[PDB]
């Protein structure tokens, strides 16, 4: 004789991005991928402005929450996603913001293409030996058929040779937004 | 009153006219008057002009500064524009005053641009000040008893002086009801002289309770931010503890014994709302209207301290194992809810959990005791979540682990799955469920070789089961956790378990477009020792595809789905099969 | 006057009102805590370096004073004396600059602000357990008799004062202090009082007193069903009867009429 | 309207619960499935313009899934005459129905409660009254054997092709409501447990099984077979009505023993 | 030097007469009020010229946000 009132829930963890793009197919449309890229760029740009370094942003750190909302995390074969300057062993501090930019570019390339980088050679010691004394980067030919061209230029600018010519995050956000509000189909 | 009290303690001669210290409120709903007689220090003509007739000027600050350096003095007020608030509900204000060494004077104002001060003759007042208000027309609600009682109770109840009323109840007499405040503050006094019963009497008159408390903490910090606290814990959880909606009024906040604001969405977290107390302080950056605190960050700092102290008490309350059963049987959900969402202090909150275990009849144990009595080679704890005490007692998964003398814990509650989803390790050991893709336990090599041979021994019916059941079970494998049951079903690593599905699907307010992505595939385990599987092997080897084999496979899978905590989507077909068998066994042809 | 300039800088690591829609908190709090601890330890390293340098410099100054005193009787050391004087002057000026940096860095900690463990320090704390013997129930018959006589007489005077009214919130506070005081015996005497009122045939008083009585004995029936005293269960029924639904109201009216018919035939 | 209803359906159903002055004008916007439209949401206003003259109330069912309700034992007779029922498959429907009780001056009665009647001729009513005496001893026999697990076991007309079904009392939580309230967290279950879930039992005099049981039980009163038969019938009927068993292990063992008996292992 | 006058570009629509606005302008205003990649579903635009004066503008999103049934999120 004293009914009730409905009570809401609290929250629930969503599926990781690595599981989405390596264990299942889960193919979306171009607009959704651009939206996810813009969201992760915005999150990195906010973390950018208080001198906090993420220090690594592996794909399984990225969460696709309920509906579509990207969320970045720190919880934690991973010799692929550190900068070519990380392999060094001098001064014990080769880390700066350009390393996070490079790893964001790696995430973006995987998001556009959908395959693991360096799929030709599978040997961890060989890979690290070649990278630490080489200039070999994943080929840009493996792209989607209807991918834009400015995105390819941004990816080429993501990691050229050195930690001085990488672009800063606000430029990436502005370019991503400009391409986002210009893309009906191509 | 405090000024005259302090001034008295040098020469009693200042108290030759009036020894008592009191405050009175006289309502009168015939000329609309709300007289507020007291017995303070008094005013002089000049001082009347420079205090009551100058906006933004206070005499309290001057008196405090002019008095030596350090004394037993703590007055309230430094702003100055506080008395004109009486014009909120007023039309005409009269003040009748007398000091010890002057004459009686009267001040009359009408909230305009002038005031009239004159010498007057009338009733001799000893040394106090009368403040007479002539109320407005539409605000004639403050001359009623209940409104005045409530307004005095809410704001000013811990003033250390006897507030009284002179109402008219039933000759019609003259009542002197003094019960406005009769609960003296208790956190100010020393902590070595208060003897329990005083704490209980204070608690019974704080929040409307017919019982006594269960614990008390009376700490205080010092430095730049200094306060005193009187945190409590009750006996029985109120029935509307999680009804929210109503503004929380469990932890207050005082400054010099005057109410300022109450809330517990920033002072304490959401899972510690069963605690009453007082957080009295001395000085703070207050607002112009004393109802808000600038620089709200301060409040957050206070929160930290309280939380730490609270947790300490909990650990101390575990010293005796007789009251902990009473506290843990009424406030168990809050601890797990806090464990779910708290990243700073969770290891300490993970030691207060009590569970049933499969070595103690009806006595709860702890995790530390479980770590104590492990075996040499045992790694990780074994847990299982269910719907009831005896449903989980005798199941299919446990019967092999319990047979080898190991230990398994039981969790029969909805929030336990939420707690387990977050806590993944205790004291360097892992938590592994007994219902997930073939948990591995230490074993002898000979049994491993026998299992290896048996894997090829039943290699054909295993694959023949696949095409009978279409997309449903992912694949079937031989398993070793069963000794007296034919088949069972388990979930996968990355996805919901059975109980998680049951709790989620019964949620009222949540979407429906996220079901498919997160639900996990199910695996079927067949026991190679029950003779039913042997007869199935014989039938499958003899015949490639018979109706009876199909019927047996479907019935077996359906029963296994029923017995593993899952929910069946079409119970009528199962009932029809049972009825068909029952008629086949009891006569009637059709 | 009224200077609040001192409470104008506070830092709190686990702020729940400063987030971004793309950061899940949790890790952000750990980041902030670790950064604060690292900065604290860096400044502490610098400050301890300066402090121990000043201490060893004072020791070396005392040693140099001893050397000068022993040189007041001896002779020969001039180039060493000049080098020591120049080095000491340069060291003193650079240490004065470092000390200026130090009382600037204190105001810098007033800029990068206070933390939780600098504002206040602990004082005194005590705690009780209250291991009271929560088992106090007298003999049934004796308590019935004594409560009946004294309690029923006094609170029957009170219930005769109350019964002539029909107000609800007044009845709310009356039953509040009743459940503070009264027990089942007062309710039983209320039942017998309603019986004698039925005998006395006072229709309007019957209606009002029967309303109050059925409210009280429905409270009693809920008490019996829950096995909980009516001292503990009054507020929820009050708040569900002041905001009663129309179906609840008509069911209550049906129960009222049924009870009135039952008593009239009793 | 389809796109708007697919996404924001839950907020409307809270208005009938928490609001009390706008129920009349808000109850029109609800749209459910029905037993005549395959994939098309009808409405109550359209439904009231389709019932026959003799019909007097609205019939509804609270289930768990569309397919499970589509072939339930409760709606097996009310659909035979040609009447219409409306499906409600979500917890929020259960939460909202308890308040909405009237529509156009008409009452709503569920098909999963006690005391459901169909206005019809007195011929079949007299026939059922006559048959109400032939199944009288079995009533008390099953009442004794079930041992205070159910309160009443009488005869009524709600099924045509099912030997048993179970229904709840008039005042008390239904089966789906009980499941929803037991499942959720923050229960504070120190109170709700020993208050609700009153139940009855239902039988029909048409299936061969009940007639065979009666003809067997008239001869012997204390036979061992009747206990097994009644226990198994109660378990199966309790299963196929939305409830949850107290211990699945016993039922599973019974099924396994039955199969083993049917395939010749003995012992 | 740079000239970024983009501090404000969105004009207040709700002060115009209801019948002089197209759907495209309503959609563009909805775009730069909440960051979304879709248009609206329905729009209402009225006023109360009584003793009290106020005019409102209310929309209906096309797709529900995920966190609209939480505990204490900043509404
Ligand atoms: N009843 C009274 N008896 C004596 N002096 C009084 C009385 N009421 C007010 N005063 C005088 O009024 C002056 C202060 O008035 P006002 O209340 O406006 O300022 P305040 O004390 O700074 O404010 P408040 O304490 O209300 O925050 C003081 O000189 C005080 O002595």
């Amino acid at each position: 004789t004293k009914p009730q009132l409905a009570i809401v829930t609290q929250w629930c963890e969503g599926s990781s991005l690595y599981h989405h793009l390596h264990i299942i197919e889960t193919k979306f449309e171009m607009i959704k991928l651009i939206d996810i890229a813009r969201q992760t760029a915005q999150g990195m740009d906010y973390l950018h402005a208080k001198s906090i370094i993420h220090r690594d942003l592996k794909s399984n750190n990225i969460f696709l929450h309920e509906d579509l909302t990207v969320k970045i995390g720190d919880f934690g074969g991973s010799i692929l996603w550190m900068a070519p300057e990380v392999i060094r062993m001098q001064d014990k501090n080769p880390y700066s913001f350009q390393s996070d930019v490079y790893a964001f570019g790696i995430v973006l390339y995987e998001l556009m293409t959908g395959q693991l980088p360096y799929s030709n050679i599978n040997n961890r010691d060989q890979i690290i030996f070649m990278v630490g004394r080489g200039y070999l980067s994943p080929d840009l030919s493996k792209v989607r058929s209807n991918c834009p061209k400015a995105m390819k230029r941004l990816m080429a600018e993501c990691l050229k040779k050195k930690r001085d010519e990488r672009p800063l995050f606000p430029q990436i956000l502005a370019s991503i937004e400009l391409l986002a509000r210009s893309l009906p189909k191509i | 009153l405090d000024k005259i009290r302090y001034e008295s303690l040098t020469d009693p001669s200042k108290l030759d006219s009036g020894k008592e210290l009191k405050i009175d409120i006289i309502p009168n709903p015939q000329e609309r008057t709300l007289t507020l007689v007291d017995t303070g220090i008094g005013m002089t003509k000049a001082d009347l002009i420079n205090n009551l007739g100058t906006i933004a000027k206070s005499g309290t600050k001057a008196f405090m500064e002019a008095l030596q350096a350090g004394a037993d003095i703590s007055m309230i007020g430094q702003f100055g524009v506080g008395f004109y608030s009486a014009y909120l509900v007023a039309e005409k204000v009269v003040v009748i005053t007398k000091h010890n060494d002057d004459e009686q004077y009267a001040w009359e104002s009408s909230a305009g641009g002038s005031f009239t001060v004159r010498a007057d003759h009338g009733e001799p007042i000893g040394r106090g000040t009368k403040v007479i208000l002539h109320l407005k027309e539409d605000q004639t609600e403050y001359l009623e008893e209940r409104r005045v009682k409530e307004v005095v109770k809410k704001h000013s109840q811990f003033i250390g002086y006897p507030i009284t009323l002179y109402l008219e109840k039933e000759k019609e007499k003259y009542i002197d009801q003094e019960e406005l405040n009769k609960t003296k503050p208790i956190w100010t006094r020393n902590p070595d002289d208060i003897t329990q019963e005083e704490y209980g009497e204070f608690y019974k008159s704080l929040t409307n309770d017919w019982e006594d408390h269960l614990a008390v903490k009376h700490f205080s910090v010092e430095g730049q931010l200094e306060f005193r606290a009187l945190l409590f814990i009750p006996r029985r959880a109120p029935f509307d503890l999680f009804e929210n909606k109503k503004k929380k009024n469990n932890i207050k906040l005082y400054v010099r014994r005057v109410f300022i604001m109450d809330s517990c969405d920033e002072l304490i977290p959401e899972y510690l709302n069963f605690i009453r107390g007082v957080v009295d302080s001395e000085d703070l950056p207050l607002n112009i209207s004393r109802e808000m605190l600038q620089q709200s960050k301060i409040l957050k700092v206070i929160r930290k301290n309280i939380v730490k102290k609270c947790l300490e008490l909990f650990s101390e309350l575990a010293e005796d194992k007789e009251n902990y059963k009473k506290f843990y049987e009424a406030f168990s959900k809050n601890l797990k809810l806090g464990i779910h969402e708290d990243s700073t202090n969770r290891r300490r909150l993970s030691e207060l959990l009590r569970y049933h275990t499969s070595q103690s009849g009806d006595e709860m144990t702890s995790l530390s005791e479980y770590v104590s009595r492990m075996k040499e080679t045992q790694k990780s704890i074994y847990y299982i979540t269910g719907e009831s005490k005896e449903q989980v007692a005798n199941s299919a998964f446990v019967e092999r682990v319990r047979k080898r003398g190991f230990e398994v814990v039981y969790m029969t509650e909805p929030i336990d799955e939420y707690c387990v989803q977050q806590l993944k390790e205790f004291d360097g050991k892992s938590l592994v469920s007994v219902t997930k893709e073939g948990l591995e336990l230490p074993e002898d090599e000979e049994e491993k070789k026998k299992m290896e041979e048996s894997k090829a021994k039943f290699e054909n019916l295993c694959k023949l089961m696949k095409e009978i059941l279409d997309k449903k079970v992912e694949k079937v494998t031989i398993s070793n956790r069963l000794v007296s049951s034919p088949c069972c079903i388990v979930t996968s690593t990355y996805g919901w378990t059975a109980n998680m599905e049951r709790i989620m699907k019964a949620q009222a307010l949540r979407d429906n477009s996220t079901m498919g992505y997160m639900m996990a595939k199910k695996h079927l385990e067949i026991n190679p020792d029950h003779p039913i599987v042997e007869t199935l092997r014989q039938k499958a080897e003899a015949d490639k595809n018979d109706k009876a084999v199909k019927d047996l496979v479907v019935l077996l899978f359906e029963t296994a789905l029923l017995s593993s905590g899952f929910s069946l989507e079409d119970p009528q077909t199962h009932s029809n099969r049972i009825y068909r068998m029952i008629k086949l066994g009891l006569g009637i042809d059709e | 006057m009224v200077d609040y300039s001192v409470w104008d800088h506070i830092e709190v690591s686990d702020d729940e009102d400063e987030t971004h829609p793309n950061i899940d908190t949790a890790s952000l709090f750990r980041w902030r805590h670790q950064a604060r601890v690292e900065r604290m330890e860096q400044f502490q390293k610098e400050k301890e370096e300066l402090d121990r340098g000043c201490r060893e410099c004072k020791r070396k100054v005392a040693e140099c004073q001893r050397k000068l005193k022993e040189l007041e009787v001896a002779e020969g050391g001039k180039a060493e004396l000049e080098r020591l004087q120049a080095e000491a002057q340069q060291l003193r000026k650079e240490e004065r600059s470092w000390e200026q940096k130090l009382e600037e860095m204190r105001k810098k900690e007033k800029s990068m602000p206070w933390n939780v463990d600098t504002l206040s320090k602990d004082g005194f704390s005590k705690s009780m357990v209250n291991t009271k013997p929560e088992k106090t129930e007298e003999d049934s018959e004796e308590v019935r008799e004594q409560k009946h006589k004294t309690f029923v007489e006094k609170y029957e005077k009170q219930i005769k004062h109350f019964g002539m009214l029909r107000r609800w919130d007044d009845s709310q506070k009356y039953l509040s202090d009743n459940v503070h005081l009264v027990c089942e015996e007062t309710a039983n005497y209320l039942v017998i009082w309603c019986i004698d009122l039925e005998v006395e045939e006072k229709c309007a008083l019957m209606e009002q007193v029967a309303h109050q009585t059925i409210v009280m004995q429905f409270i009693l029936e809920l008490a019996k069903s829950l096995k909980v005293d009516p001292r503990a269960c009054f507020r929820q029924f009050f708040t569900k009867i002041k905001t009663a639904d129309r179906q609840y109201m008509e069911g209550f009216n049906d129960e009222l009429e049924a009870f009135k018919e039952r008593v009239r035939g009793r």
